[PDB]
């Protein structure tokens, strides 16, 4: 029949990927590490165009958009219960097969209880064990203390929402249930206080967009696109919410009117956004702006 | 060093420092010393529970199905490690010690109740 | 590629070899055992206990 | 300041530098080039520059160069199999001649990435040993795992020195 | 295929030819200097059997490695004489040549 | 460890080693575990031997091995 | 002494007593050690304090005792930081003892990990290609039959009687050294009342 | 030493000074900044179309100090000695 | 029957590359001769005391 379409979709691709934007010097800011003498280069103004496309190409790479994935299902199987050994071992033990050349989504990682029960690993315990014989840098086998959510607040509290996402994403797997929270509680606190230019040109930007589309609540974003001169974002984002959510009162409204561009936003702010009269007023500001200049 | 006869066996060498013990299991000679030279290290062993209360052992299954079947033989702490688990069948000196280990625990609770009910 | 050769572990490793053969024991002497004691008096070993 | 013309020849940064790895056929390589003719001008240059690359990659293909044997130069490849393979150089410049020999008989980009993934099986990142082998030497050093003595002292309870005195 | 001979094929110049079917052949391979850098000849002299003792001292000959060693240091034989003394064939186009101009001009087959 | 020549102690000359006492229903119930469990073993030992059989002999002369041998042999010419 | 500023240490650095003293300079730009010949020693003085008594030449630290080493004091932790680089100083960078210098590496450590103090966080690719969770390894394996009935993984786990004349044979192979017959053993693990 | 110090540094080019005698851009490659490309002067007069010839290998003369200390041949017990705040 | 772990990694094996069956695998232990442990050996095989007398 009619599938609503995925993060991955290349419609849903290109849209987000224009929400997000290259910025060159954001995407290649100065890192505060161990430095090196700079080279330099004598280059024409051809050179330094292609110089320049370079790096828009490898921004790109930069600024790939993470996938995004629902919570795994908790692992609860038993290969065997052996009650034998029931009572004669007071620890657990884990297995986990080292292979080199096997994927770690694939490695079969078994717990022996000490009820003499052997069982597949959690997810947690899967995770933990993974690090122990793969290191991976950036990872802590043990939670770092900084997804507490006293630490979380000090990271918003400085406008560090990025580095948040950037621990989240080293240390948990995208289907990990404290991976889904951190994100989320990320998300919620940009839009509290409207800290949505922070994920512009980065290639978080555009989970957090899935995130607010999927929770209808594109208001805040729609308003802050529209104050930045982001009109054809702020269209798309309509747009994209439209293509989510076909049976709704705005996506009816705008195949009732026909609305495209800027009348696309007055449907979707009288129809279904909470603050439709902040959206107008907005809308009607930028609006009388943009004449002024037309002129 | 080329030994008289001999074979490659798949033990454990131990490791770590006093009072804490570490098992390196590993593919070597049967004439070689404990901890001394071997063909290829197939996993490890920690027998001291860690933070989370847990014993972990690693099994580089496919390098174990190798070694097995070029004639490596097994120490009988490692057949055990296998059979826990799942790997091999229960070792049956595994499956007497917890038959020994119930016929104790019993005749305890039959001495307790005397101790108890008598006086 | 030239090293000092050993004659005399050659000389030897025969030497050996052909004494026991020329020398070697017989299963009357290897095996006899004192029924008393239950020791071989070639060897002087103990036969295990559940042989007795 | 290094002595000779060309200074950067005689670094490893400049030997490793090159592109061309022989196949295992490839056996002997004889270089036979002229020192003097402007059509020549791509061999002497191959012979200066290139040739100290080549050997570095090949370590087991034997290099030998005749001069002014021949009024035109050349390259000749004598194979495994008893094949030898001739190569023409005049009127060639030496990225020219750098290619052409590799297009012929040097392995693929492919190849070369097979062989460097065989490598990393062999450190495995799960094995224990000594840091020139390993990355780590002990369990100890895995976070969450019971700490090495020398550093943090275990309880008396897990010493022997007080099993056996509780004990006896 | 199979031979116990470690140089396979080598390719040396003929420095004496004093030793019955036997062609004394010095081989020269770059070998980096550690320090320096840089490569130089090192030579070593290795044994060729030459059944027709047709290789004179100065030419330059390819030697392919015996399956076994025919005698206590001859271990490779006389595959091809690539550059005979004097009377060098060139490659490239056939006719013969004496330093860097043709004895025979390569035109007059076409 | 002690080598071959060297003389016997002399503490150990008149010692004697009693085998332990034998339970019946033990030692046969647990004779019977080690005729099964090494007949597994030894079923699971030949099937990982034809493993490393088979995996030598695949990179070898398999089909795989073979059809790269042929393309390396055609790009050659 | 007791300095009054324990409880709050980034209380000291907002005060008029600090900018007169040190300024907008790092405390440890004035201090020059002692040593003999133009090479430092490599490793500084264990301690500048020894059973409440300070030495002649105390660290930048231990100078002033109404500094105070704490995770909170993040003003002060930055001066030991490269600015350019983000890496701590080695003590004989900065001239603090060895003893103040751990004190000041866990201290930045604690800092970084609450997110008191700002320091570079690399970006990292995902550790797996693929995240599918259908394998096997990672999906619910269908239960064996001995499972599911709730037997034994092999018929020889649990214990069988052995028949009455193999145990008599037993005993006559074992006469003089035979122990008392055991009977199956418990079904389940005893426990102490 | 000391004049030595001050003939150098004063006849030292700035990178502005090197792009009008060249004509050309010149841009700044930092590690820290990855491939971005940073202009740090441009030629105020007109600027040339035709790019530099990209030698294949220059005929520059380099110090082997900086050679070896590069290639790690350079053992010092002297060299990266931690010191005092300069 | 398999031991626990390598009939799940069989399994496993199965499902991954697509095939679908129900079967349990199981060892095919006829082949394996289990001998009495008091079965005669090969004398031919077996050594002879050194010829140092006591
Ligand atoms: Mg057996
Ligand atoms: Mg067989
Ligand atoms: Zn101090």
């Amino acid at each position: 029949e009619t599938k609503k379409p995925t993060f991955m979709d290349e419609e849903v691709q290109s849209i987000l990927t224009k929400m997000t934007g290259l910025n060159l010097q954001k995407t290649f800011k100065p890192a505060i590490q161990e430095l090196k003498p700079p080279t330099y280069k004598l280059m024409t103004q051809a050179q330094l165009e292609e110089a320049t496309r370079q790096a828009v190409e490898a921004a790109k790479v930069r600024l790939k958009m993470p996938p995004v994935l629902e919570e795994r299902v908790p692992i609860n199987d038993v290969l065997a219960e052996d009650k034998i050994l029931e009572g004669t071992e007071t620890t657990k033990y884990v297995f986990t097969d080292i292979s080199y050349s096997i994927p770690h989504r694939e490695r079969f990682i078994v717990v022996r209880e000490p009820s003499g029960t052997l069982r597949k690993a959690s997810w947690e315990e899967r995770d933990r064990m993974i690090q122990v014989y793969f290191p991976k840098e950036g990872r802590k086998i043990l939670t770092p203390i900084i997804f507490k959510e006293e630490n979380l607040r000090t990271m918003y509290s400085q406008d560090r929402h990025v580095d948040v996402l950037n621990l989240c994403f080293a240390q948990f797997e995208p289907d990990s249930t404290e991976y889904i929270k951190v994100h989320h509680k990320t998300y919620e606190d940009i839009d509290k206080r409207g800290k949505y230019d922070l994920l512009r040109s980065t290639r978080y930007f555009g989970g957090m967009v899935w995130y607010f589309v999927n929770n209808k609540k594109i208001d805040g974003l729609l308003i802050d696109q529209i104050q930045r001169d982001l009109i054809d974002d702020a269209t798309n984002l309509v747009q994209l919410y439209h293509v989510l959510h076909p049976d709704g009162q705005s996506a009816q409204g705008a195949k009732d009117q026909a609305a495209e561009g800027i009348n696309l936003i007055k449907v979707f702010a009288k129809t279904e956004a909470q603050k439709g009269a902040y959206i107008e007023l907005t809308l009607q500001t930028y609006q009388e702006a943009l004449s002024r200049h037309s002129a | 060093k080329a030994y008289r006869g001999g074979h490659l066996t798949i033990r454990l060498a131990l490791g770590g420092c006093t009072n804490r013990p570490f098992y390196r299991i590993v593919a070597a000679h049967n004439k070689c010393p404990r901890d001394g030279r071997f063909v290829e290290q197939l996993g490890s062993y920690d027998p001291l529970p860690n933070s989370h209360g847990e014993k972990l052992v690693a099994l580089n299954l496919d390098r174990i199905r190798h070694w097995i079947g070029c004639g490596a033989h097994l120490s009988k702490p490692m057949e055990k490690l296998l059979g826990l688990a799942g790997f091999f069948p229960l070792h049956p000196m595994m499956i007497t010690n917890a038959e020994r280990l119930r016929r104790k625990r019993a005749r305890e609770v039959l001495l307790a109740s005397q101790k108890t009910d008598a006086e | 590629k030239k090293v000092r050769p050993r004659l005399i572990a050659e000389l030897a490793r025969r030497v050996r070899a052909l004494r026991e053969q020329l020398n070697r024991p017989r299963d009357s002497q290897l095996y006899a055992v004192d029924y008393e004691t239950l020791t071989r008096p070639f060897s002087g070993r103990r036969l295990p206990v559940r042989a007795w | 300041p290094m002595k000779g013309r060309f200074p950067i020849r005689r670094t490893l940064q400049y030997l490793s530098q090159g592109n061309v790895v022989f196949k295992d056929s490839v056996k002997v390589m004889t270089v036979n080039y002229n020192t003097h003719g402007e059509l020549g001008e791509g061999a002497r240059k191959f012979v200066f520059f290139n040739i100290p690359q080549i050997q570095y990659k090949n370590p087991w293909v034997q290099i030998m160069m005749f001069k002014n044997m021949t009024p035109s130069p050349f390259l000749r490849f004598y194979l495994d199999s008893g094949e030898q393979v001739l190569v023409d150089v005049e009127t060639k410049s030496n990225k020219e001649i750098m290619e052409h020999i590799r297009k012929i008989l040097g392995k693929n980009e492919e190849t070369l990435r097979e062989e460097e993934e065989e490598k990393k099986q062999l450190s495995h990142p799960a094995n224990f040993g000594p840091r020139k082998y390993c990355l780590r030497e002990c369990i100890c050093e895995v976070e969450g795992q019971v700490p090495c003595p020398s550093l943090v002292p275990l309880p008396k309870e897990m010493r022997g020195k007080y099993k056996a005195a509780l004990k006896a | 295929v199979r031979s116990s001979v470690h140089a396979r094929w080598i390719v040396g110049k003929v420095i004496g030819t004093k030793m019955q079917k036997t062609a004394k052949v010095r081989v020269t391979r770059l070998v980096l200097d550690p320090y320096l850098l840089k490569y130089f000849n090192k030579r070593k002299t290795y044994f060729a059997h030459d059944a027709l003792q047709q290789c004179t001292v100065g030419d330059i000959v390819l030697l392919r490695a015996l399956p076994v060693p025919r005698a206590k240091h001859v271990k490779h034989e006389l595959a091809e004489i690539v550059f005979k003394v004097g009377k060098v064939i060139d490659p490239v186009t056939g006719k013969p040549c004496a330093g860097t101009t043709y004895l025979e001009s390569p035109l007059s087959s076409e | 460890r002690k080598t071959r020549h060297d003389p016997l102690a002399k503490s150990k000359i008149e010692r004697v080693n009693m085998p332990p006492a034998v339970d019946p229903a033990e030692f046969f119930v647990l004779m019977e575990r080690y005729q099964h469990y090494r007949q597994t073993v030894r079923a699971l030992r030949m099937e990982f031997v034809s493993e490393v059989q088979r995996k030598v002999h695949e990179a070898r002369a398999g089909v795989l091995a073979e059809r790269k041998a042929l393309k390396d042999a055609a790009e050659h010419r | 002494p007791i300095s009054p500023y324990k409880d709050e240490p980034w209380k000291y650095l907002e005060s008029e007593e600090y900018q007169e003293r040190y300024g907008s300079r790092p405390v440890w730009a004035d201090y020059r050690r002692n040593h003999k010949g133009g090479v430092p020693p490599q490793r500084t003085r264990k301690t500048c304090i020894r059973r409440n008594k300070v030495v002649g030449n105390p660290c930048p630290i231990c100078r002033d005792h109404k500094l105070h080493v704490d995770f909170r004091n993040v003003k002060l932790l930055e001066q030991f930081v490269c600015a350019h680089t983000g890496i701590i100083f080695y003590a004989p960078y900065t001239g603090v003892c060895v003893k103040q210098h751990k004190r000041l590496t866990q201290a930045i450590q604690k800092a970084r990990d609450h997110g008191l103090l700002i320091y570079h966080i690399p970006q990292v690719e995902p550790r797996d290609l693929d995240f599918s969770t259908s394998h096997g390894a990672v999906s619910a394996t269908p239960p064996a039959p001995t499972l599911v009935s709730g037997d034994p993984w092999y018929p020889w786990y649990n214990w069988k009687q052995p028949p009455e004349r193999e145990l008599s044979r037993l005993r006559r192979l074992y006469q003089g050294h035979l122990q008392e017959e055991s009977g199956p053993p418990p079904e389940s693990m005893p426990k102490m009342p | 030493l000391t004049q030595g110090l001050f003939r150098g540094l004063s006849r030292q080019e700035t990178h502005q000074q090197l792009a009008d005698k060249k004509g050309l851009h010149v841009v700044e490659i930092r590690e820290e900044c990855g491939p971005l490309p940073i202009v740090v002067a441009s030629p105020r007069g007109p600027l040339r179309k035709d790019p530099e010839p990209e030698d294949e290998v220059p005929d520059v003369k380099l110090d082997w100090e900086d050679v070896k200390t590069a290639q790690g041949m350079k053992r010092s017990v002297w060299s990266n000695l931690k010191r005092a705040a300069t | 029957p398999y031991p626990p772990l390598l009939r799940a990694m069989i399994i496993a094996e199965r499902q991954k590359n697509g095939d679908t069956s129900t079967e349990e695998p199981m060892l095919n232990v006829q082949r394996i001769r289990m001998e009495p442990w008091d079965y005669p050996a090969k004398q031919e095989d077996k050594g002879r005391a050194k010829g140092t007398p006591v």
